[PDB]
């Protein structure tokens, strides 16, 4: 059985959310591979299948429970279990298709969506962009129930896609970025729901490119600038890893030191 | 193994000035200096971070005059200079160190035209550098315990309810100083290394070790020379005391630069 | 909610104050105008003492019993005052964070 981390929205606090995101990071990578003080996720090359994934069990006030599966090599959600049904995003290639056969083996119903789990396709299926899909404890609660009832005929596809968009940002992206995690802790702290601002959106969009720029930097200095956004629309460029150290908590593996 | 690129970039440091080959003269032995950051293609401020641990301007090398504290740093032909005098390491905490001497690049004064030197490393503001093409410090809010905002009030610093107040804006300079947006001559300062010393705002004049800070990957704001971090005293904002304190990681030591 | 207890003895004595909570998320501190005496972070690991009482007072906490302590050794007539317990938390208010007090316990030395 793959490692499991639990979070509940019932009575969730700043602290309980922080313990949860910390716990997820502790099982995503060992922390022994660090570039310019930023941890690196395990190399897909060499990673045995029995260490490929981690499980995140979510529950809410109604004690509906759902289990997301995260690829440790990129911290992203590849599918989820609800009751005795399991669903998976369309894998990109054949090996990822084979690797997910090792998830939720006990489950009696297994399905692969025709769509992948990238934001662009989830947004069109949800009928809305991340910039308008509110985040917070409340949205996570509702996303959990919608995911649970999808096995039942009670969750339409846009609401499912919207629930995926909520869970991925609040779990995977918060794991990748202390910045995004702090944005989620802001919402939990004040019991507010809020769509992410452009700084969050551009960070999510740039995660791969940021990982490559940092790992192939010459002593922290990038070969090319990466364009980010402030919380207002305003754009700025980053030429060095120094400002990103408190912003990014995990990087996808790109190359050897 | 990852590719090692060779980016051309400015080196910004004390008071936000740029590392500059004086008067654009590339005669062997001409001094390196602080100078206001240019906005053109002039070679004397654009440095190539080479794969051999060399830092080059217009084909010539950033070179230390010697291996003793206080000697100046010059431009010199890379093949003719002593090889060890042309080698540098750029550390992630803003230090540019000469490995042979273990001495650190420094600007012992803050004025334009200051001759650069190598000094003993004390992680002072005068030894903080950033390789970047950005010539402006990044202005940001600094959120901390309970989502409250770091706030400047003349000499005093504390944490208070956030409201998008210029007293809550901070300029992160390339030399590692954290400056109140309303007066960039002044610096977030710990007058000393003792634990529980109250952090305040004072002139950036001395460019001391107590004035240099690094945002760590764990969310703490670290004063590099002491090894202590910023801390909302007793985790109680009403005390209006931000102190140096050994790292325990609890929420009163967690911060986030909300840009 | 917070309630004090354990509050007369001569100069140089000892007394331990308790603080029973109703509901670990909270930083806790002791006060005695009201002045800071001692404080401790939520998980522990950070204890911060006022200069007057440093080296004489010991704040402790125990989050599985939801009780805060203040050990007061080598007391002086200067310690005589009303001693309150205080907690700070993450919610919303005009402060921007929560402050829950106690009803106070009298100490006379
Ligand atoms: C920071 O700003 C400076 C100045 O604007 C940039 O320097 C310029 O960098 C470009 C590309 O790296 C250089 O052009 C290149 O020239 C080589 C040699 O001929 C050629 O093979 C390439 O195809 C490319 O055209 C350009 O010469 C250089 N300008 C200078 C040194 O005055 C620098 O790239 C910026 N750094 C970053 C990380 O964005
Ligand atoms: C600033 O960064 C440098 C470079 O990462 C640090 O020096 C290294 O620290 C590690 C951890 O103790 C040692 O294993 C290395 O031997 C050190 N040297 C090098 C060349 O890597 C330095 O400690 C940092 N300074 C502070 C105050 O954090
Ligand atoms: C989430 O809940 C389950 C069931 O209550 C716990 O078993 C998990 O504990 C974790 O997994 C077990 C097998 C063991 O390794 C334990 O040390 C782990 O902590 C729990 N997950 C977490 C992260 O607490
Ligand atoms: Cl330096
Ligand atoms: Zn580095
Ligand atoms: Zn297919
Ligand atoms: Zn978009
Ligand atoms: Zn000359």
């Amino acid at each position: 059985q793959y490692p499991i981390i639990n979070f509940t929205t019932a009575g969730a606090t700043v602290q309980s959310y922080t313990n949860f995101i910390r716990a997820v990071r502790g099982r995503l990578t060992t922390g022994a591979d660090v570039r310019h003080e930023i941890p690196v996720l395990p190399n897909r090359v060499g990673l045995p299948i029995n260490q490929r994934f981690i499980l995140v069990e979510l529950s809410n006030h109604a004690e509906l429970s759902v289990t997301l599966a995260l690829d440790v090599t990129n911290a992203y959600v590849v599918g989820y279990r609800a009751g005795n049904s399991a669903y998976f995003f369309h894998p990109d290639n054949q090996e990822d298709a084979e690797a997910i056969t090792h998830l939720f083996t006990d489950v009696q119903n297994r399905y692969t969506f025709a769509f992948g789990g990238n934001y662009d396709r989830l947004e069109q299926l949800a009928g809305n962009l991340r910039e308008n899909i509110e985040l917070g404890n409340g949205p996570l609660e509702e996303a959990i129930s919608a995911l649970y009832y999808y096995s039942t005929g009670g969750t339409q596809l846009p609401t499912l896609a919207r629930s995926f968009i909520i869970c991925i940002q609040m779990i995977s992206e918060a794991a990748r970025f202390q910045y995004i995690e702090g944005e989620m802790r802001t919402r939990i702290r004040y019991n507010r729901r809020s769509a992410p601002d452009p700084s969050v959106i551009t960070l999510e969009n740039s995660w791969g490119r940021l990982s490559t720029a940092i790992q192939e930097s010459n002593q922290g200095a990038f070969a090319s600038p990466i364009q980010l956004q402030r919380r207002n629309g305003s754009k700025f460029s980053v030429y060095d890893v120094s400002i990103l150290i408190p912003i990014i908590a995990l990087m996808v593996y790109r190359c050897a030191p | 193994v990852c590719m090692d690129p060779e980016p051309i970039v400015r080196i910004v440091g004390r008071n936000g000035l740029c590392v500059d080959v004086r008067d654009g003269r590339f005669h062997n032995g001409n001094a390196i200096q602080l100078w206001p950051c240019k906005s053109n293609t002039d070679a004397n401020q654009l440095w190539t971070l080479k794969r051999d641990n060399t830092i080059r301007s217009n084909g010539k090398c950033l070179t230390t005059y010697g291996y003793s504290p206080g000697v100046y740093v010059m431009i010199y032909d890379c093949n003719t200079a002593a090889t060890d005098a042309t080698r540098w390491q750029i550390w992630d905490n803003g230090t540019i160190i000469n490995p042979r001497s273990s001495l650190v690049l420094a600007a012992t004064s803050g004025n334009s035209g200051t001759t650069l030197t190598v000094q003993t490393n004390i992680y002072a503001v005068s030894q903080g550098w950033l390789p970047t093409n950005n010539t402006q410090p990044f202005v940001t809010t600094i959120v901390g315990l309970y989502g409250l905002c770091l706030q400047a009030n003349s000499g005093q610093v504390w944490i208070e309810d956030c409201s998008s107040k210029a007293e809550q804006q901070w300029a992160l300079y390339a030399d590692g100083s954290i400056r109140p947006q309303q007066n960039r001559d002044n610096c977030l300062t710990s007058d000393s290394n003792i634990r529980e010393t109250v952090v305040k705002i004072l002139s950036c004049g001395p460019a001391s070790s107590g004035q240099r800070w690094m945002f760590k990957n764990d969310g703490t704001i670290l004063n590099l020379y002491s090894g202590l971090v910023l801390d909302v005293r007793a985790s109680d904002p009403s005390l209006k005391q931000i102190i140096l304190y050994p790292l325990h990681g609890d929420p009163n030591q967690i911060w986030l630069p909300l840009f | 909610q917070l309630a004090e207890s354990g509050g007369l003895v001569q100069a140089g004595g000892s007394l331990r104050l308790s603080c029973a909570a109703s509901g670990s998320d909270y930083a806790m501190g002791w006060f005695r105008e009201r002045d800071f005496v001692a404080g401790i972070t939520s998980s522990g690991g950070g204890t911060y003492y006022a200069d007057s009482v440093k080296g004489r007072f010991t704040i402790t906490r125990d989050n599985y019993k939801n009780t805060l302590y203040l050990q007061m050794d080598s007391l002086k007539p200067e310690d005589t005052a009303v001693y309150y317990c205080k907690g700070t938390a993450d919610g919303s208010s005009s402060l921007g964070y929560l402050e829950v007090w106690g009803q106070g316990t009298l100490v006379t030395v």
